[PDB]
RNA sequence: AUAGGUUUGGUCCUAGCCUUUCUAUUAGCUCUUAGUAAGAUUACACAUGCAAGCAUCCCCGUUCCAGUGAGUUCACCCUCUAAAUCA
């Protein structure tokens, strides 16, 4: 089917069809999950419509394919959050299928990201008790001799070409197992023109 | 001079508590000495090979 | 010589205090929260007045003012500039000091960028780096897009304004610009559409008050308080606003007519006050209705 | 909780400690090298490449 | 069952039969309104001035079952288990 | 029901009412009282409510009773060092005795609220581990760094079954 | 147990998932495994660039003074971490392989040169 | 691991490792950064080791930690 | 447990067994992709290959890591004091 609501899902509730189906009560008041035993499984169905197939008893948002759960949808998504305490109703509470338990749960949080659907946003306490931005690590830092001279922090960053002895010395020790001796670094790093 | 972070540590120190002083901290090296690596280490401490023959 | 007076002044906290009022209703609203079952107890009449005196001693507590505090200056310090690292690394190291005991703004937060020079980190870094290793209740990583301008007009809509404060208080601190920004907006859409009662008896009345007083657009919340019979309330802010502006006509007035109680509402309406007009019509209708119910 | 004595735990780790100091090698025995191949016959270890010359 | 459901809830004291017989205010205290002391029942007779006397320790029988909730020594694999709105 | 007269007793709610922590000197606490008689009512009562409280919140400190071995009821403390607090209290009630001892053996408040907050310090709220000791376990449960492979995978750049297959 | 002589260490602790580095910063007895059993937990290293494009390490530098005070050892990629947050003097060799990098830049600009020159 | 009793392999016997060649002028400065390096970090070593050693001190035998002491000793008295 | 079925001609009481819930192996039948985690039944016997070297010789390391669950109140606290780290 093509629910003519998909653009404004809002509407729908606002329908007269709506009125006539469902009246005052929650659309999923009167769903019943078909179990063995007494206790229920502890989880809903995966999913009601697989590969374009409606399953047997479809869950109450399957059930009714002009149902949008969307964001904006916000009466809707009211009838799935207690009115008194604020949590979302967990799906073997209303019978809806795991896959539209997590869209509704995703369709509050973006409604109340948004400021759609109202909930408690309680007053909190300041971080700080001192609030004042005088010490070091806000303030400025006294620069360092060498930062203001322009010199490496330690002297022995910098690469200082060794006294030709040295070398020597170094080129007796290691006979038959030298490379090619490297002169200063360049300066900065190069680049790829 | 001490590593960057650690200077603007102590600088700041300073002036939490109150201190006010233009020098600059400075570490120590005069105690600390670096020996060559090849300074005779000392024998008395040194271990020996076990008596396994080959 | 003369100093003007701070927000956290006694004279200026005492004030406030009393024009933002106490209703015990609204400070204690049944919150929307997980519920558990209710506890009763037996109590005389003295033993219910002193459990409402704690409560309104607790309701004080909850209603304590923010601090208002000025805009904090951008961090730009340099700790090292090691040019031998450029070009090594291709992203930046944040680097945070998460020693327990020290005050939040007493940490030291660093970043070596690419280029090899370690910094002292932002303001938003700073804030951002505090959450991702102190968590607090109540602030994201990441900027909540409810303080985008299209959906905090949605929140002003339905009449939202304190919830969009508590959410600012716990995303932003005090004197960060989007704090500062939020808060100056809000209380703009409260004077333009003449909202005030909807932040009396909470924490953050005072805040509108001193941005009207500083501002000088203190006339619509006069004519709000004048119309619901507040006059003390509209006395004490006319006062007020002499304090933080003495050098005004206003003020002046005021001292050479020696004006008090209701003359100062006259004095201030007709000189300064930019509705001088419905000002006068409107304490006019109050002091007519005044006088009936004394006969 | 009262432990049983292990007897032969101690009984051989004395004759092990005595042996060590009887038995001991000799420095003859642990620094001969063999400088045909530079490796000491005791241990049977090729010296480092570096100290060959 | 039902015989005995129909006794229990035929016999519950409301609050303000417990006011008049008590004489005192029946203050409930609700934590999502945190301090308030808001009143249920006030007795329409006169209001007694004594306080009612604070037992330190309260002689009352408590139920096992309850406490070993209260204290987590209670496990169950069938409490508290999801179940359809009722 | 639960067993006993007074069952409130035993519960851990009203065990950890007690309010007298001693001071580390004391280490073993004699009650002698007297089953009989009015003027020991008091120490009856203590022995009755009180004992089970000071216990719970002194593990390590030896309550012996005695019963019916003097004229009148006292408490006896013996201290670390040797000393020997000898309470007389004959006609005290049980609260005004253990708000006695409270007094000159137990801890204040300040002692108290202080050691809570060395025990504070122990779990950092920065610290990633198990959930048994630390608030979170990874990096990635934190909003804006990558997310665990398990729940989001991670670009096919990211991955060494491809970074070797790309270079070879 | 009681491993025969080692010491304490201060060490990068390898956690995450597969192909999910993280790194916690731990003070640990030499000889105990990677990610075994450790003194105290000193801070953490995320390796890879958040959202923002940043490499996250976190220091208790208060602890971590206390430990290399009480004779604590430090891995060489600690050693570079601290390097670069300014708490020690670079690695000596975190200069070295920078300027081995500047060298082999440098000498592959000098081919590209040859390449459109030349050709 | 192997332990020292497991048999060494067979494969390895006649492996000789050739060790690396030295490049002089990258050894000699090298070396220095080494010695540099690491008498900066024994000096901030032997700080953070005084450190350690004068707050022990302080609270075994500090003015404040004998200041409590006396004072919970009269107390007590 | 929010409980349910089952004694008898029937009722009430007591009582056991069992059903409904959530996991972990194995069997039957059955199966499309991707990421991640985990992964012999047995302390039974083992072909083959590898798993500890480093280093100017001495030392150091191979006493670690990795593996197993046979045995089993050596694990925690206090006192005491070796080895070890702080060049
Ligand atoms: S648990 Fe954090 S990366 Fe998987
Ligand atoms: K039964
Ligand atoms: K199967
Ligand atoms: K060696
Ligand atoms: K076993
Ligand atoms: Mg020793
Ligand atoms: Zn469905």
């Amino acid at each position: 089917p093509i629910s003519p609501y998909k653009d404004e899902p809002w509407k729908y509730l606002e329908s007269e069809e709506y009125q006539e189906r469902y009246g005052s009560r929650p659309v999923w008041a009167d769903y019943r999950r078909n179990h063995k035993g007494g206790v229920p499984p502890q989880r809903t169905r995966k999913t009601c419509i697989r590969r374009n197939k409606v399953v047997g008893n479809p869950c109450p948002i399957c059930r009714d394919h002009k149902l949008h759960v969307d964001f904006r949808n916000v009466k809707l998504l009211e009838q799935f959050v207690c009115a008194h305490t604020g949590i979302i109703f967990y799906a073997p509470y209303t019978g809806v299928c795991v896959k539209q338990h997590k869209r509704l749960t995703q369709a509050i949080q973006k409604a109340r990201d948004h400021g759609l659907l109202i909930y408690h946003i309680p007053q909190v306490e300041p971080r700080d008790l001192d609030f004042s931005t005088s010490h070091g690590a806000v303030s400025a830092t006294p620069p360092a001799p060498t930062l203001v001279s322009g010199d490496p922090w330690y002297p022995w960053y910098n690469w200082k070409q060794p006294p030709e002895r040295e070398l020597s010395r170094l080129r007796r020790l290691y006979q038959g197992h030298l490379q090619e001796e490297s002169g200063p670094p360049p300066e900065s790093m190069p680049k790829m023109p | 001079p001490y590593p960057p972070l650690l200077r603007a540590m102590i600088i700041a120190e300073r002036q939490k508590n109150g201190d006010t002083s233009t020098e600059e901290p400075m570490l120590n090296v005069q105690r600390i000495r670096m020996e060559p690596w090849d300074y005779p280490a000392k024998q008395e401490d040194k271990g020996r090979a076990k008596g396994t023959p080959v | 010589e003369t100093k003007k007076p701070t927000f956290m002044d006694e004279e200026v906290q005492s004030i406030l205090t009393k024009m933002t009022g106490l209703n015990l209703q609204k400070t204690f609203k049944p919150a929307i929260q997980e519920l558990k079952p209710p506890t009763y107890k037996l109590m005389t009449q003295a033993q219910l007045e002193e459990a409402t005196r704690q409560a309104v001693e607790a309701a004080k507590v909850r209603l304590k003012m923010p601090p208002v505090l000025e805009e904090r200056v951008p961090i730009n310090d340099v700790l090292a500039e090691d040019k031998i690292l450029e070009g090594t690394e291709t992203t930046k190291y944040v680097f945070t000091d998460i020693s327990y005991s020290i005050p939040h703004r007493e940490r030291f937060i660093v970043v070596r960028e690419p280029s090899g020079t370690l910094r002292k980190a932002s303001w938003e870094e700073r804030d951002r780096m505090i959450q991702v290793y102190f968590p607090k209740e109540g602030r994201k990583i990441l900027t909540p897009i409810i303080f985008k301008e299209e959906n905090l007009r949605t929140m002003y809509s339905q009449d939202r304004h304190v919830d969009v404060l508590n959410l600012c208080f716990a995303q932003f601190e005090p004197d960060s610009t989007e704090y500062i920004k939020v808060h100056h907006k809000t209380y703009e859409d409260i004077d333009k559409r003449g909202k005030y009662d909807l932040l009396r008896s909470t924490r953050y009345f005072g805040g509108m008050v001193w941005y009207f007083v500083n501002n000088k657009k203190i006339d619509g919340l006069l004519i709000d308080q004048i119309q619901r019979d507040l006059i003390d309330d509209a006395t004490n802010l006319v006062q007020l606003y002499h304090v933080l502006h003495p050098d005004g006509q206003s003020a002046q007035g005021a001292k050479d007519q020696a004006a008090e109680g209701i003359n100062l509402i006259k004095v201030f309406a007709k000189t300064e006050a930019q509705k001088g007009a419905y000002i006068e019509l409107t304490l006019q209708t109050y002091q007519e209705a005044l006088s009936r119910h004394s006969a | 909780k009262k432990v049983r004595p292990r007897l032969i735990a101690e009984l051989a780790r004395r004759v092990r400690a005595l042996r060590e100091q009887l038995n001991r090698p000799r420095d003859s025995q642990l620094y001969a090298v063999d400088y045909e191949t530079l490796t000491r016959p005791f241990s049977g270890r090729r010296l480092p490449v570096r100290a060959w010359a | 069952l039902t015989q005995g459901l129909f006794r229990g809830l035929s016999r519950q004291e409301t609050h303000q039969q417990l006011a008049d017989k008590k004489g005192l205010h029946v203050v409930e205290i609700r934590e999502e309104c945190g301090p308030l002391p808001i009143v249920v029942a006030s007795p329409r007779g006169p209001l007694r001035k004594d306080p009612e006397p604070e037992d330190e320790v309260p002689d009352v029988k408590l139920d096992w079952e309850d406490v070993k909730t209260a204290q987590g020594m209670k496990r169950s694999v069938w409490s508290n288990l999801k179940r359809a709105a009722t | 029901p639960m067993k006993g007269r007074f069952p409130i007793r035993r519960t851990l709610q009203y065990l950890s009412q007690g309010n007298v922590v001693f001071k580390d000197s004391v280490k073993v606490m004699t009650v002698n009282y007297n089953t009989h008689g009015e003027l020991g009512e008091g120490a009856r009562k203590f022995v009755f409510f009180n004992i089970p409280q000071i216990q719970y919140k002194n593990p390590w400190v030896q309550i012996m009773m005695f019963k019916n071995m003097t004229p009148s009821p006292f408490l006896r403390f013996y201290l670390d060092s040797g000393e020997q607090v000898l309470v007389d209290v004959e006609t005290k009630s049980n609260k005004e005795i253990m708000e006695h001892i409270r007094k000159i053996l137990g801890k204040n408040e300040e002692t108290l609220r202080e050691e809570e907050e060395e025990k504070k310090q122990l779990s950092h709220p920065a610290n990633f581990g198990p959930r048994k000791y630390c608030l979170r376990e990874c990096i990635c449960e934190v909003e804006g760094q990558v997310p665990c492979p398990s729940l989001v995978p991670l670009p096919k750049e990211m991955r060494g079954k491809y970074k070797a297959a790309l270079k070879a | 147990k009681a491993y025969r002589g080692g010491h304490l260490t201060i060490r990068l602790a390898l956690g995450g998932c597969t192909n999910r580095p993280f790194y916690r910063i731990v003070a640990a007895h030499n000889k105990c495994p990677r990610d075994g059993r450790f003194v105290e937990q000193l801070g953490s290293y995320d390796p890879l660039p958040n959202s923002h494009g940043e490499k996250l390490v976190a220091l208790n530098l208060d602890r971590i003074r206390h430990w290399i005070g009480c004779g604590a050892h430090l891995s060489k990629p600690m050693e570079k971490l601290l390097g670069l947050a300014g708490f020690f003097p670079l690695h000596p060799m975190m200069i070295t392989n920078a300027e081995r990098l500047r060298r082999k830049r440098a000498r592959e600009v000098l081919l590209a040169s040859q390449k459109t020159d030349a050709e | 691991r192997k332990t020292r009793h497991d048999p060494l392999a067979k494969s390895k016997i006649e492996r000789v490792n050739m060790p690396p060649a030295v490049d002089p002028a990258e050894f000699f400065v090298l070396m220095e950064r080494y010695q540099h390096y690491r008498q900066t970090v024994r000096a901030l070593r032997m700080e953070f080791v005084s450190e350690v050693q004068r707050k022990v001190h302080e609270a075994r035998a500090g003015v404040l930690a004998e200041r409590k002491a006396l004072k919970d000793a009269a107390e007590h008295r």
